[PDB]
């Protein structure tokens, strides 16, 4: 087991 | 069975010169990961995470 | 340097430490999606 | 043109069963060694 | 019989399934209830179904979500049959548990939270007879068998007889020593099948016997076996069939089968669900009283039935599969179209299904058997691509787990017309044709040719060849694909981005209905169930903002009304009147209006004044500029409500505070996100949980935010066309046309030849004309069967008619009909080429790694990556973690930094 | 609270046991050490 | 980034030593990485 | 000229509430408690 174990927003066209 | 051969020469060759002793493959003793490592936020009421 | 030639981004030899490899896989890899 | 010559050598190994009790093995004010998991409720 | 002369109810499907399953599953679950004897000193009995008592619910609905309870029935059997010993029969009205109740659009409630179930589609049991490939000698001809749990058994064939089976581990599992080990003589064996030269040359009942009550009917249809309905075992005489079967396709006398096509597929409903569930619950029970059984008589003390039985299995059991099951999912209370559109979906995925990665590429695409079933345009896009469908208008389930398509009898018969239900299977035989008869050349009518479809293909016979014929418009669409109108006019794939974009629009303030529509929003608003429906005929005595009255053969009925309330994905739910006070109503006439809908019709927009030109750039790509009308108008505006020394006493917000970003109120103190700010409409204190206790965890507060329509936000159309908001102009900036209008709206025009959209001029000219005309129009799909151009025709009148009524001769110019002549805001002077002007029906949209590593490493900033690196992690925090995850599997490293200039190794920790 | 994030712990065993990836697998290292095959070893432990 | 598995059992039991004259293993290991401006010389 | 298909079958008044007891329109869809309850499927609190 132990082996097998900014701020995101839409932009625009200015 | 020549694979088999090659293959347990060239495993034995390293142990000569490798300072690595081959008893070393079974677990005498056991390591414990630490506690932040494993999933543990707080303890509140008798709470285990 | 020569033996890999010229960079198309700037237009001369290539600069000692640039990752020629990464840009190669890339350059190769983003053609696949179209 | 002399290189800066850096040099990092990452090895990896199996360990010993000695070496593996100088991780856990620490010092205490009256010297009794401990480490050591005797319990089994954590909490 | 409903639904052969109208369009059926959007929830007729989880209606009869329901009722279906109240009315036969929990009497087919109890009768299969086993018989606990024991207790002989003690007084007991059994479980007999004779009472089968379902208690109504004593909480109401309303009262339910208020307080986060299951909305559920009672269960009471007096299940007495007689003691153990004491020879006196004991019966006494037991509670099993609770069964939750589903409401007449679909939803049940349970713990406070409305929940929908989702139908599953899967194979059904029966042989296949698939021919796998085989790279050396014939074709090899594999046979599988599948059972009602899903157990496979197949039969393979070489170029010599060499009928093996696959249920073995090996290759070969000897099916002669299989068949003679069933029972059956060898001399009857070689004497029943047919052609015994070659069987006399050829020299596990837990799941795959168990076949399923479709698994029979399927086996007897494919084979040619006679074997009663009733029996459902997998008899030794079905082995020798399907073997006689392979045998003879192995010499060409066969065929295959399709694994793709819907009469090979079975369609689950919320019935065999809820029925998996109670066995399950009644198994639980019987455990249950069996441990209590063996606890009594360790007590020595004679029980009482009552006290023998707990009502926790099939609560916990049905709360456990409406909470962790794929298929049971949340209703989305968006907007009245996400809530007829929820239930009709169709899931590849789920139990005992094809997963994502692991589905074939043959599953996802249509099949020829998916006409006027499964709907061809709506798909959830994804990785989950074709695996998750919607159901068609005019489909129902046929008694077999089969959903099955109306159709019409063109054949000279006794009455001549009879809307035939077909299952995917039978309808492959008959002659389906959709096309007019308006032809005559000169013969009978009856030799003229028609398009049609058999034997999945298409191909054009004459008018006396075809047998049955499709008449509905919205036969082959869903719900989302019919709302578009002009829909022949645009390709698949945007009336598919269509489709998605229609669920994500916003309830608006005030409500408009659309000029140019298909025709069925009045069906959706009335399915949708935010629509006050009269239950009573009456006149309305007294009319109030917050309830109706309707007064009937001297009863008196009183009607609440929803007035700003929060749906489960932040939406203001309202509901108006629009019926005065003093008149007549009938039963199933609208009382009062709702949310998104003004007189029983969808309504999720406005119709502004578009323009299609580039204006400096701004539409360079998918974007509009918008005027500043829709601003201080409050066309688009709408309401929003989320849920968490303006602290009271006690610390909770009080009524009416306008809390700001920063603000708290009840770390300790809830504290107000970013981007939250508005007037708290009520808090409610849940100082009781619910959750079976009283939790008074926190205190649910309501905000509502007011957001009007801003820079950023997106607008989408009925056609596939979106836009992002670049810039607000003023009125006098935006371009005006001959009448002195400024257009409130401007969409680029190069996207139009791009995602090959014609429709949406037609709908822009129409609305247009409507608009002057003061007219609204509701059009029926595929207008072009009538005559060739008859939108241009139908489009063209209404423009032209609104050109010489009123006296607007921009309207309809000659020249270019559809186009105009416009002006520029800034100057003054007109563009040197007319642009399109109408006014369509625009909504509001409510949505507003190691490949970075590698571009930083291939433009060579190392520094950058490296703070990035360390930004995101917090020697590094990130060696350390994965030394330590690395030894706590005996694995040592080191890190070993060699100095160049003293030749000396230093360890770094 | 990082010193306890970096601190371990370790437990003796009265019985030695043998690592996963070192037997069961297919390149066995102690079979190839040993000139035996894998079932007598599977066996013995 | 394959095994993940027996490529460290097998190194751990050669006793590989590594130099870090890569690029993700500096990334994995957190130090600058010598391409462009961290390549020195 | 003239479309074939009369287009006054398309038009419909703005200001129109639509009745839904027309020849268009299915039955009213009943409660479903109480649906069950007159058949029977479902008895009241009292009588039980
Ligand atoms: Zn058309």
């Amino acid at each position: 087991n132990g082996i097998r174990g900014s701020g995101r927003s839409v932009i625009v066209v200015g | 069975r020549k694979d088999f051969l090659v293959r347990r020469v060239e495993l034995a060759k390293h142990f000569i010169r490798t300072n690595i002793e081959p008893e070393w493959m079974v677990l005498c003793l056991l390591p414990v990961l630490p506690p932040e490592l494993r999933p543990i936020i707080q303890i509140d009421g008798g709470k285990l995470m | 340097r020569l033996c890999y030639g010229r960079s198309p981004t700037h237009g001369d030899l290539v600069e000692l430490g640039e990752a020629v490899g990464i840009i190669a896989g890339q350059s190769i890899g983003e053609p696949g999606t179209q | 043109m002399i290189d800066r010559y850096k040099h990092q050598q990452l090895r990896i190994g199996s360990v010993s069963p000695q070496q593996i009790s100088a991780w856990a093995t620490k010092i205490l004010p009256n010297g009794e060694i401990v480490g050591e998991v005797t319990k089994p409720y954590t909490f | 019989n409903e639904g052969i002369s109208t369009i059926p109810g959007f929830n007729q499907i989880q209606f009869e399934g329901f009722c279906r399953f109240i009315d036969q599953g929990l009497t087919e679950e109890l009768y299969k209830f086993p018989k606990i004897e024991d207790t002989d000193q003690e007084i007991e009995f059994q479980l007999f179904v004779e009472t089968y008592q379902l208690v109504e619910p004593l909480i109401k609905e309303r009262d339910a979500v208020y307080e986060s309870l299951t909305y559920s029935s009672e269960l009471y059997v007096s299940a007495g049959l007689i003691w153990k010993n004491s020879r006196d029969m004991q019966e006494q009205t037991i509670f099993i548990g609770n069964i939750p109740l589903m409401n007449s659009l679909g939803t049940s409630i349970v713990n406070g939270i409305y929940r929908i179930v989702i139908n599953q589609i899967l194979q059904s049991p029966g042989i296949y007879y698939r021919s796998e490939l085989d790279h050396n000698g014939i074709s090899v001809y594999t046979g599988t068998i599948i059972s009602d749990w899903g157990g496979r058994s197949e039969l393979e064939i070489d170029r010599k007889a060499r009928i093996w089976a696959r249920v073995s581990r090996k290759q070969k599992i000897s099916i002669l020593v299989l068949s003679s080990a069933m029972g059956l003589n060898l001399r009857e064996i070689l004497e029943n099948v047919c052609y015994p030269e070659i069987f006399l040359s050829f020299l596990f009942f837990q799941q795959r016997c168990e076949l399923g009550r479709i698994g029979r009917r399927n086996m007897n249809r494919r084979l040619n076996l006679d074997i009663p309905q009733n029996n459902t075992f997998l008899l030794p005489r079905d082995i020798l069939a399907a073997a006689d079967h392979l045998i003879g396709l192995k010499f060409g006398m066969g065929a295959l089968d399709d694994m793709n096509h819907l009469k090979n597929k079975r369609i689950r409903s919320v019935a065999d669900l809820l029925q998996d569930q109670f066995g399950l619950a009644l198994v639980r029970l019987e455990n249950v009283v069996r441990g209590t059984i063996c606890g009594a008589i360790r007590h020595k003390l004679i029980p009482t039935p009552q006290n023998l039985v707990t009502s926790t299995p099939l609560t916990t059991t049905y709360e456990s599969f409406f909470g962790l099951h794929p298929l049971s999912q949340v209703l989305d209370r968006t907007n009245p179209l996400t809530q007829i559109v929820h239930g009709r979906k169709l899931s590849y995925l789920g139990p005992g299904g094809l997963t994502g990665r692991t589905a074939s590429f043959r599953i996802r695409d249509i099949h020829p058997s998916h006409y006027g079933r499964i709907c061809p345009i709506d798909t959830s896009e994804g990785i989950n691509v074709g695996l998750i469908g919607s159901l068609a208008i005019h489909a129902r389930i046929g008694h077999w787990g089969s959903l099955e398509s109306p159709f019409y009898e063109i054949s000279e018969r006794s009455t001549g017309v009879r809307m035939l239900y077909l299952s995917p299977g039978r309808d492959e035989y008959y002659m389906v044709a959709a096309g007019n008869s308006l032809a005559l050349n000169q013969d009978i009518q009856e030799e003229q040719v028609v398009p049609a479809r058999y034997r999945q293909e298409f191909l054009t016979i004459a008018w006396e060849q075809v047998h049955l014929r499709s008449i509905f418009p919205f036969q082959y669409f869903s719900i989302g694909a019919s709302l578009i109108p002009f829909i022949e006019h645009n390709d698949a794939n945007r009336a598919l981005m269509s489709s998605n974009m229609q669920r994500q629009a916003v309830p608006l303030s005030r409500s408009e209905k659309c000029i140019v529509g298909t025709g069925l929003e009045r069906q959706a608003a009335l399915d949708s169930g935010a629509l006050a429906i009269a239950e009573r005929e009456g006149r309305v005595v007294y009319t109030n903002t917050d309830k109706i009255l309707l007064a009937g053969n001297g009863d008196i009925l009183s009607i609440p009304l929803v007035i700003y309330q929060r749906s489960n994905k932040n939406t203001c739910m309202h509901q108006k009147l629009q019926v005065p006070r003093g008149k007549c109503i009938k039963k199933g006439q609208i009382l009062a209006d709702g949310a998104a809908t003004v007189g029983g019709e969808l309504a999720l927009g406005k119709n502004v004044l578009v323009a299609y030109m580039p204006w400096e750039g701004y539409n360079s790509e998918d974007a509009v500029l918008i005027s500043e009308r829709l601003v201080y108008e409050d066309i688009y505006t709408s309401f929003h409500i989320r849920k968490y020394r303006n602290l009271d006493k006690n610390g909770i917000v009080m009524l009416g505070s306008w809390v700001e970003t920063g603000d708290i109120l009840v770390e300790t103190c809830l504290k107000l996100p970013i981007g939250g700010r508005g007037r708290v409409i009520d808090v409610r204190w849940i100082q009781k949980r619910g959750g079976s206790s009283y939790n008074p965890e926190t205190i649910r507060v309501y905000i509502l935010q007011k957001r009007e329509i801003k820079v950023g936000d997106k607008v989408a159309g009925r056609h596939g066309n979106k836009g992002i908001i670049s810039k607000i102009l003023p009125r006098q900036d935006m371009p005006y046309l001959q009448d002195g209008r400024s257009v409130d709206m401007v969409f680029n025009p190069l996207g139009v030849p791009s995602r090959m959209n014609v429709g949406q001029i037609f709908e822009c000219s129409l609305g247009l004309a409507g608009s002057l005309l003061d007219r609204h129009y509701r059009i029926a799909p595929f207008d072009e069967r009538y005559e060739q151009e008859a939108s241009r025709k139908l489009v063209f009148s209404e423009l032209y008619e609104a050109s010489k009524q009123t006296a607007n001769p921009w309207v309809f110019e000659p020249e270019y009909p559809g186009k105009s002549r416009i002006f520029d805001g800034r100057t003054g002077n007109p563009f040197e080429q007319p642009v399109i002007i109408g006014k369509p029906y625009i909504l509001k949209l409510i949505h507003q790694g190691e490949m970075e590593v590698w571009a930083l490493e291939g433009f060579g900033v190392a520094h950058i990556l490296q703070e990035m690196l360390t930004y995101k992690s917090d020697a590094p925090e990130s060696f350390r973690l994965l030394v330590r995850e690395l030894r706590s599997l005996a694995l040592e490293l080191n890190h070993f930094l060699v100095s160049e200039k003293n030749f000396q190794i230093n360890r770094k920790e | 609270s990082r010193i306890r994030r970096y601190q371990m712990g370790y437990i003796k065993l009265a019985c030695p046991v043998t690592h996963v990836w070192y037997l069961k697998r297919l390149p066995s290292y102690i079979a190839n050490l040993l000139d035996k095959p894998l079932k007598e070893l599977e066996g013995l432990v | 980034f394959q095994e993940t598995a027996r490529v460290l059992a097998k190194a751990a039991l050669r006793g590989r030593i590594d130099w870090l004259k890569g690029l993700k293993e500096n990334v994995v290991l957190g130090g600058v990485i010598p391409v462009g401006t961290g390549f020195k010389g | 000229g003239d479309p074939v298909y009369p287009t006054i079958n398309y038009i419909q008044d703005p200001d129109e509430v639509i009745d839904y007891r027309g020849p268009d329109f299915h039955e009213p869809t009943p409660n479903m408690l109480a649906y069950l309850k007159e058949h029977g499927k479902i008895i009241s609190r009292e009588e039980l």
